[PDB]
């Protein structure tokens, strides 16, 4: 499946990019999906998770570094937790917690709906720091009851949507989405940051159109939305499915046009490359490219799956506009426009014309693919017969039944 | 050449072998009979669906 090796990921840039609950999920991955770097990913991991009274993941982490540090002990041929944070995190973490919950459940006896719907999102807070994600949730499922204006209502899809991708209850964020999008009638540019969360949703939920779609029109002027995804990871992943889905027509209207998606390519160089490769049909560096983009983000959180299958749709979608402008295109040219060798192009190409949506037909003999274009009026009549014939036995067919309807024979 | 055929400005195709550049002179005239056999296609399978179903 992923965890392979490879080098050279900056960790320094990836962990501060972002900052939260999000950190620390990416900071795991990255340990346990990078080895011959798990340690200092770990190391670094462990070092930010004891800030924000951690508690369950934090023994997860400290015994994958125990045991990291333990595997450094015998290849050149353990840490400890130091257990007085747990008296010390506890008894910090319950004093305020019940102060905290005190003040709140006194509030409850004043009656006040923002009071008590702002307490439960800061008791929310408070559960998602000390690491407990339905805790919060319960807390933001009493928050949403007490709603009065709409801003609250921004504030509780905005705090639902933070939780359920934790949770991984991507339905949650997509619903309160389009919550509090449809209603409040489609400076602070509050919409930027739901079409941002709706887009990694949706990546994360196996979708590539209406992501990349969704991704496209996320302005820039956000800036800082590290609790979900950095904008560099957003640029790559707009730039990834709008190759694979989008056409070059539409490919070219949507990136020129959004103008966002222009400072995120001047964010990425390399994917603004790639896809300006594939507009002027450089496909040979436009994949070479590719791949060295494939081990940077493989090691990614929401990316990891669905980018090879990404990855496997921009190589047939290159394939097909290649071809598309050639009648007697030499496999051997069409070879030469990548790495790949003759016998691997010719079974990609057979493998494409068995899936369709390439229309070609290969002559291994000179190794020149030459594009078919059959008579419509040759396949019309061939069809129809067959249509005829077809229609010639369900009238024997309906036939039949009628004589053995009318005759009343049947199995006693 | 490559740019303005996949800009839909050239109907033709490129022929890299021998250097050169056959265009699509769309002569026949057709684009007709596609429709007459969708539309025969369609409404043959609509008629077996319906003596299916009513039978």
């Amino acid at each position: 499946n992923y965890v392979v090796e490879n080098p050279s990921l900056d960790l320094e840039q990836y962990a501060a990019s972002y900052s939260g609950l999000m950190r620390i999920e990416r900071l795991q991955f990255i340990a346990d999906h990078c080895p011959t770097l798990r340690v200092e990913a770990l190391k670094m991991a462990l070092s930010f998770v004891q800030r924000t009274f951690n508690v369950d993941m934090y023994e997860e982490i400290h015994r994958k570094l125990s045991e990291a540090t333990r595997e450094l002990q015998n290849a050149p041929d353990p840490p400890a937790l130091d257990t007085a944070w747990v008296e010390a995190t506890r008894k910090k973490a319950l004093l305020k917690l019940e102060k905290l919950d005190t003040d709140l459940k006194n509030y409850k006896g004043n009656s006040i709906k923002e009071s008590i719907r702002r307490g439960h999102d800061d008791l929310g807070d408070h559960y998602l720091d000390c690491g407990d994600l339905s805790n919060a949730l319960k807390c933001y499922s009493r928050a949403r009851d007490y709603c009065t204006s709409a801003k609250h209502v921004i504030n509780m899809c905005l705090n639902v949507i933070k939780v359920s991708v934790y949770l991984q209850n991507w339905s949650h964020v997509l619903s309160y989405v389009s919550k509090a999008e449809s209603t409040p009638e489609i400076t602070q540019a509050i919409l930027t940051k739901l079409k941002c969360a709706a887009g990694l949703a949706e990546l994360a939920a196996r979708k590539y159109k209406q992501a990349a779609k969704c991704l496209l029109l996320a302005s820039f002027d956000h800036c800082d939305f590290p609790e979900l995804l950095s904008p560099s990871n957003v640029a790559i992943y707009g730039g990834l499915c709008a190759l694979a889905t989008f056409d070059r027509q539409e490919l070219q209207r949507n990136v020129i046009s959004s103008s966002s998606f222009k400072l995120f390519l001047e964010l990425e160089p390399q994917v603004r490359d790639i896809i300006f490769k594939f507009y002027e049909s450089k496909y040979a560096s436009c994949l070479k490219m590719l791949d060295e983009m494939k081990d940077n983000l493989l090691l990614d959180m929401y990316l990891a799956p669905h980018v090879r299958t990404l990855y496997t749709q921009i190589r047939n979608r290159a394939l097909i506009q290649y071809f598309s402008p050639y009648v007697s295109a030499d496999m051997h040219r069409m070879a030469a426009a990548f790495n790949t060798t003759v016998a691997a192009l010719e079974d990609e190409l057979t493998q494409l014309i068995l899936e369709g949506l390439i229309s070609a037909r290969v002559d291994s003999h000179s190794k020149i693919l030459y594009a078919r274009d059959v008579d419509q009026r040759s396949t019309t009549f061939e069809k129809s017969l067959l249509m005829g014939k077809e229609f010639q036995r369900r009238a024997k067919a309906m036939m039949l039944r009628a004589a053995v309807l009318r005759n009343q024979i049947h199995v006693k | 050449l490559v740019q303005c055929i996949l800009d839909n400005t050239i109907h033709g195709r490129i022929d890299q072998v021998n250097q050169l550049l056959e265009l699509d002179h769309q002569k026949r005239g057709g684009a007709r009979y596609t429709a007459l056999d969708k539309w025969t296609n369609q409404l043959n399978s609509l008629n077996q669906a319906v003596v299916s179903k009513l039978a």
